[PDB]
RNA sequence: GGAUGAACCGAACGCCGGGUUAAGGCGCCCGAUGCCGACGCUCAUCAGACCCCAGAAAAGGUGUUGGUUGAUAUAGACAGCA
RNA sequence: CAUAGCGACGUCGCUUUUUGAUCCUUCGAUGUCGGCUCUUCCUAUCAUUGUGAAGCAGAAUUCACCAAGCGUUGGAUUGUU
RNA sequence: AGCUACCAUCUGUGGGAUUAUGACUGAACGCCUCUAAGUCAGAAUCCCGCCCAGGCGGAACGAUACGGCAGCGCCGCGGAGCCUCGGUUGGCCUCGGAUAGCCGGUCCCCCGCCGGGGUCCGGUGCGGAGUGCCCUUCGUCCUGGGAAACGGGGCGCGGCCGGAGAGGCGGCCGCCCCCUCGCCCGUCACGCACCGCACGUUCGUGGGGAACCUGGCGCUAAACCAUUCGUAGACGACCUGCU
């Protein structure tokens, strides 16, 4: 079965503004910019009014598998508002049972280095996608900050500080340790 | 039996007259065939398994092509079947979409063949009838069911790929 | 981004088959592939018609879906679709491109006499523009 | 024809290509591919690196200096292919693979000269959007061609030097254009003409 | 069916036209990656193979048997008297490889570089580069030099110097001497180019293109031993005694 | 002053898969890709114009290098535009992907 | 004609010209679809591709497409959260 | 505690490294076992690299995946395989 | 001395795409989801590097034959011709590209007077169109009107610039010598008008080879054998030396 039409309508807030080349959507908010193609999928992106900023994304005779992808590229067009409005932080915890995880941030945030996991010798050295800043946080005591505009670049960064620390040849069951994501949120909490 | 653009035939028959009845009754039935030869041959094929007669033992008293009577109305068909698929046999309702019954119908021969490899000579066509708009049961028929229906023409692939063969510019698909 | 669509009273150009360089108007849609069509002002009457021998204009017409030649025609006649699509570019070069294809021997003779004239003309005036503009000399 | 056909190879399907190609030679043409790594290949990259990878280990056992000669520039790899479609083990076939030339990037004879396309086989009008295809400079390079991106830089210079040429077409279009507006009194004459008889509407 | 033990291969296949080399002075093949990072500076020389000899040394090994300890090791010595820079080449690179550009050769080759020309030099009439070197004077040879050299400098992307061995420091018999393009690395083209330029007719010694205790490579052309048999070839195992039409063979 | 006949190539001859038909040739004219835009072209005179080593009497003039072997178009091959020509001797096989002039001759319009 | 092949499919044979077919085919090898062919199905990181015939089963799939039977739902279904 | 690891009663396959069955080729001859030597190939992986699972606390072990790059030995007895 | 031994000694290497697998974002399926679109990490595997060989594959550069008539190179399309190989019968001198989008033109900002952005105006079954464009061959003679007349021609000289991926090409100046002709529409007659007929019409002063004449400008060399060496070696081949 082709579909006629499947459409979807994401608003835009007042505070951010989105201009569409072809099927590039550059997101422009207080906190930056966020510039995403969707040239692999072919829908059509419409901006509809001067008034409110609707964004409709249309596809025309699309079969089940190319329908799924309008929510998807709705979702993504969400997500850059979002991070341009509020931004995206991930708030990492380090657990273990009897060697302390030491976690130094280098230059900027861009670099991660972990000291004593599971206490051995080596040294994590984990780079942070641009635009990803890492910090230690203030209120917990082992506590990881990573804040961003992109959720994919955020998300990627706190997936390459979680799988630094492995647990190899041994039950993970039962060797917990290591740096994982406690919650996802945004940054200003507006 | 093959195909080609069907054609609907109303064929009515009956059995020779014996001296057991003088006057056997008359049979008639929808056939959608390429043409009246087949027709002839389905008509006695199906009367075959529902009553007990033989293109020997009875006769054909007509055979006669059913035009269509309104081939410039879209309209809703609704087909009732069944086929004998690899491993049994099924009965399967329909809908399409035509300005014909023998259209439909020729539509309903390559859909199955197409979903569901199933030849001509394994399909039944058991009833096919004019539906309303609002008793059809197939989104792919009901999606058509707008009066203000509106679509475009997105990726309009050039079909002229040979005439030129070569040429400096790339073609375009948007219009 | 799409600005012409399949839809009631839209106005087609047919490309190619039995009805080809005419203009129809669509009465409804069967199919996702075929068209209900009539030009009833265009010498085409009634029928199926598949949307990959249509190319759709920018004329769209005022009648209900599946209404009758008498309506049809009357939105074609009101508001002239012939006439403006006559003085459209589309159907102006379709008759150059017509006009040329049934030149013969003589008209091509003085076409190309004409042409070579006009060419030796406006590259006269070429070249006089470019030694005009040439002259720029500011620091 | 009497002249070299030129194909610009980019955006080109492969097969596509080569067997229009092969009849263009066999039927006595010169034929000139250009821009072989922007030829095209229906099918995810994964698929066409293991047909090219099962290509590699077919070898001659006995001695491999002997057996199948595997080709890692993309010219050579479309001209292979050609070779597949043309009798190549005949005279005629030799003469119609002599007919044929193909290289990578756009060399100093032909950066300078119009190139023909071939619509029956380009990719955006032979593939559905949604498929997945395949680089053959990029399938080439990871599978073992050495000049992917020297072959890049020189076609970065060329398209900076074909920008400048372009600017100045245009600006000399232009100013024809300009002249046409500047002589129309001795041009309707013969402008009348033309558009009677359909050129120059 | 298996043999049936299993047993590691005899000799290795990445060396496998074991033939008699086509030269004799042993190519570079590789040059090091050239950042323009580093100063300019040259990446090879050549060398006489004079003979061995051992040296006595204390080893700085942490944590080895022989940390602070005297060892004896054997070394090589390799005679290299300063090479003679006499002449610059360009490379420029194209989607079929590096190709020559242009080569400069400097004036005044000197008589034992002019021998590596002639297979007689006892019959030769001395001719070669006569007419070359006269360029170097006239203003026509001059300017057509700069505008190689230009060229050089906007269009070749690497660039090595002909440099030659000094048969007359040696006390061999051969006079022929050994020429060789060695890369220059470490800098713009310009700036290499210049630097060559300077070097042209002049000596590099070792020590300028080698230093103190750096790992380098050396390469050559091994000893010739003539025809040879597997066994002492690709030393197979020896047939035993028994074997009637010969034990220095590869059976199957 | 003027060119006076259509390009074509010998394609080659009337042919199964394994079986050679040369009394027959197959021409491809130039700018002609159907079936239908082949009926202009049948019974027009061919010529297959080719240079030996000996002079041969020229019509008209003096001798020279030139021969040739006349035919002329019978029937349309194919649907692409192949046309099939008879030759007065059948065409030799060097002369496959080489030019035949169709000549207008026997003119119908 | 089936690439190839004693037996398959077509058809049986004097030497030829023209026309037309069979079985089988018509991207290129290689004659013929260089039709603006029709309708669908299918993405395979071992796809599939034509009698004999030259390789596969039981069992599975929330891949997708049709179809059968039944059920719930504005007296508010289903899924989520409590 | 059916399915970590196993799998009765049944049932579907694959392979040609077993032994059969057959007798199509070879009887104007294809030298018939084993070992030695030597090369290459397969994967249905013993080890090693990267992984998933456990009735995986560690250690050891077991099941499974990608995987044949590399290795898989010295001997007493026996012509032996 | 030479050869030679894990029976002595020395040396043995870097990337890329990724498999399994673990994940990110995220629908399908208002939840979930490593997957559908899009992403990440990822290995004794794979490919390449390093290393070995070097194509009926190329490049740059050197020297290029006498002291006597003796060979050769370039310049002249210089002449007169031979032998042989045949194809062909106007040219296009170039944006990058997208395809659920393109192309052209123009005002304000930035960067060297040109480009890149934001406007605005057009075109889009591509007409600033390869279904296109350019050139267009009967030749001359009287003879007028238009186009031009700041114009065209020079195998005419000298200079300059651009082009290196295989530049083998293209463009611009200064001097000189020509015609006012060549382009369109007309006037005016003529040319073998060879008496119906084919291979006509171009590239073309084609490619290649020997040779004669005619001038100018320039060159005077190597290779191989023999000998020698022994870093080499069955023999060839190879490394060498020789007022
Ligand atoms: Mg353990
Ligand atoms: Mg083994
Ligand atoms: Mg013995
Ligand atoms: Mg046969
Ligand atoms: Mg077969
Ligand atoms: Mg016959
Ligand atoms: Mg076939
Ligand atoms: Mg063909
Ligand atoms: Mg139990
Ligand atoms: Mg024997
Ligand atoms: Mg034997
Ligand atoms: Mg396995
Ligand atoms: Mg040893
Ligand atoms: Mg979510
Ligand atoms: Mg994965
Ligand atoms: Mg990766």
């Amino acid at each position: 079965m082709k579909t006629i039409l499947s459409n979807q309508t994401v608003d835009i807030p007042e505070n951010v503004d989105i201009t569409l080349k072809g099927r590039t959507v550059i997101v422009k908010g207080p906190r930056g910019t966020l510039r995403r193609d969707f040239n692999h999928i072919n829908v059509e992106l419409s901006l509809l009014g001067k008034k409110k900023k609707r964004l409709r994304v249309d596809k025309w005779w699309g079969n089940r598998k190319e329908l799924a992808t309008v929510r998807t590229i709705c979702s993504h067009v969400q997500n850059m508002i979002k991070g341009v409005t509020l931004g995206f932080r991930y708030k990492m915890r380090s657990v273990y049972a009897h060697f302390p995880i030491n976690v130094v941030i280098q230059e900027n945030g861009s670099l991660v280095e972990i000291r004593n996991f599971l206490g051995e010798k080596y040294i994590r050295r984990v780079r942070m996608r641009p635009g990803v800043a890492c910090s230690v946080s203030q209120a917990q005591k082992d506590e990881l900050i990573l804040e961003g505009n992109d959720i994919e670049l955020v998300s990627n960064s706190a997936a390459l500080i979680q799988q630094a620390t492995t647990v190899k040849n041994k039950d993970i069951r039962k060797f917990l340790d290591g740096i994982y994501v406690s919650e996802k949120g945004t940054v200003q909490q507006a | 039996k093959a195909s080609g653009t069907l054609r609907e035939y109303k064929v009515v028959g009956r059995c020779l007259p014996t001296p057991k009845c003088h006057t056997p009754p008359l049979y008639r039935m929808r056939i959608f065939a390429p043409n009246h030869v087949v027709a002839k041959s389905r008509f006695w094929y199906f009367v075959s398994q529902l009553k007990k007669m033989k293109k020997s033992s009875g006769e054909i008293v007509y055979c006669g092509q059913v035009f269509e009577k309104s081939p410039l109305r879209v309209k809703n068909f609704g087909i009732w079947l069944r086929y004998d698929s690899r491993s049994g046999t099924h009965n399967m309702y329909r809908e399409y979409r035509d300005l014909t019954t023998a259209g439909a119908v020729t539509q309903c021969y390559r859909d199955m063949g197409a979903r569901h490899r199933a030849r001509a000579h394994s399909i039944q066509i058991m009833k096919v009838e004019e539906i309303a708009a609002s008793k059809c049961r197939r989104p792919a028929v009901k999606q058509f069911h707008d009066s203000k229906i509106k679509f475009p023409l997105p990726h309009r692939v050039l079909r002229r790929q040979h005439k030129p063969r070569f040429t400096t510019k790339r073609p375009n698909t948007f219009f | 981004v799409f600005r012409r669509f399949v839809e009631v009273g839209r106005v087609a150009y047919v490309s190619f088959g039995p009805h080809a360089g005419k203009l129809v108007a669509i009465v409804d849609v069967i199919d996702q592939n075929r068209a209900l069509v009539d030009g009833p002002c265009t010498q085409v009457r009634r029928q199926a018609m598949p949307f990959k021998c249509m190319q759709l204009t920018d004329f769209i017409l005022k009648f209900p879906h599946s209404a009758h030649q008498k309506y049809v025609r009357q939105a074609w006649q009101k508001a002239d679709i012939n006439t403006k699509w006559a003085a459209t570019r589309w159907a102006k070069k379709i008759e150059a491109r017509e006009r040329k294809a049934k030149m013969t021997d003589f008209d091509r003779f003085k076409v190309m006499k004409a042409k070579k004239m006009r060419n030796r003309i406006i590259k006269n005036e070429v070249k006089k523009l470019q030694k005009a503009a040439l002259l720029k000399a500011s620091p | 024809e009497v002249q070299v056909l030129v194909l610009d190879g980019r955006g080109h399907l492969l097969g596509r290509l080569a067997a229009i190609v092969a009849k263009q030679v066999l039927l006595g043409r010169k034929v000139v591919v250009v821009r072989c790594e922007g030829i095209n290949i229906s099918g995810n990259f994964y698929r066409n690196k293991l047909k090219y990878l099962a290509f590699l280990r077919k070898r001659m056992n006995t001695n491999p200096s002997r057996g199948p000669y595997h080709f890692r520039a993309p010219s050579r790899i479309f001209w292979r292919t050609v070779r597949g479609m043309l009798p190549h083990k005949t005279k005629r076939g030799q003469a119609a693979l002599d007919r044929l030339k193909v290289f990578d990037g756009i060399p100093p004879p032909y950066d300078k000269k119009k190139r023909m396309v071939v619509p029956a086989a380009l990719k955006v009008v032979r593939l559905k959007p949604t498929r997945k295809f395949a680089y053959l400079g990029r399938l080439a390079h990871e599978v073992g061609w050495k000049y992917q991106a020297v072959t890049a830089t020189l076609e970065e210079k060329r398209k900076e030097k074909a920008k400048i040429h372009y600017r100045k077409k245009k600006q000399l279009m232009r100013l024809r254009k300009q002249a046409e507006k500047n002589v129309e009194k001795k041009i309707d004459k013969y402008t009348e003409v033309l558009k009677t008889h359909g050129l120059l509407v | 069916s298996h043999r049936k033990f299993s047993a590691p291969r005899h000799g290795s296949l990445g060396f496998l036209p074991r033939k008699r080399s086509s030269r004799h002075r042993g190519k570079v093949k590789s040059f090091p990656k050239d950042d323009p990072s580093k100063p300019v500076h040259l990446t090879a020389f050549l060398g006489y193979k004079a003979g061995m000899t051992h040296i006595v040394r204390e080893v700085d090994r942490p944590g080895s048997k022989v940390n602070k300890k005297e060892v004896v090791e054997a070394v090589t010595i390799v005679e290299t008297p300063p090479m003679v820079v006499v002449g610059i080449v360009g490379y420029v690179e194209t989607p079929r490889g590096l190709r020559t550009f242009k080569t400069v050769f400097a004036e005044h080759i000197s008589d034992e570089c002019k021998r590596r020309f002639y297979k007689n030099w006892h019959k030769s009439k001395k001719k070669a580069f006569t007419k070359y070197c006269k360029k170097w004077q006239d203003e026509d040879g001059k300017k057509q030099l700069e505008k190689d050299f230009s060229s050089m400098k906007k269009y070749c992307q690497v660039i090595r110097v002909i440099a030659h061995t000094q048969m007359r420091l040696l006390p061999l018999r051969q006079k022929k001497a050994h020429l060789m393009e060695i890369q220059v690395n470490g800098g713009t083209v310009a700036e290499k180019l210049d630097w060559a330029r300077e070097r042209l007719e002049q000596q590099v010694p070792v020590n300028q293109v080698f230093g103190q205790d750096e790992m380098i490579d050396v390469i050559g052309v091994t000893k010739g031993k003539g025809y040879k048999g597997v066994t002492s070839r690709w030393h197979t195992k020896k047939l035993p005694r028994k074997t009637h039409r010969g034990l220095r063979k590869v059976a199957c | 002053s003027g060119r006076l006949w259509s390009k074509a190539i010998f394609a080659g001859y009337k042919r199964g898969l394994r079986n050679q038909r040369e009394h027959t040739a197959l021409l491809k004219i130039e700018g002609v890709y159907a079936r239908d835009e082949t009926e202009f072209y049948l019974g027009k005179r061919c010529a297959y114009v080719y240079k030996a080593k000996n002079n041969t009497v020229t019509p008209g003039g003096k001798p020279n290098k030139t021969r040739v072997i006349w035919g002329k178009v019978t029937r349309a091959h194919g649907n692409s535009g192949m046309v099939r020509a008879k030759f007065r001797s059948n065409l030799p096989a060097k002369a496959i992907g080489h030019r035949i002039r169709v000549m207008l001759y026997p003119s119908r319009i």
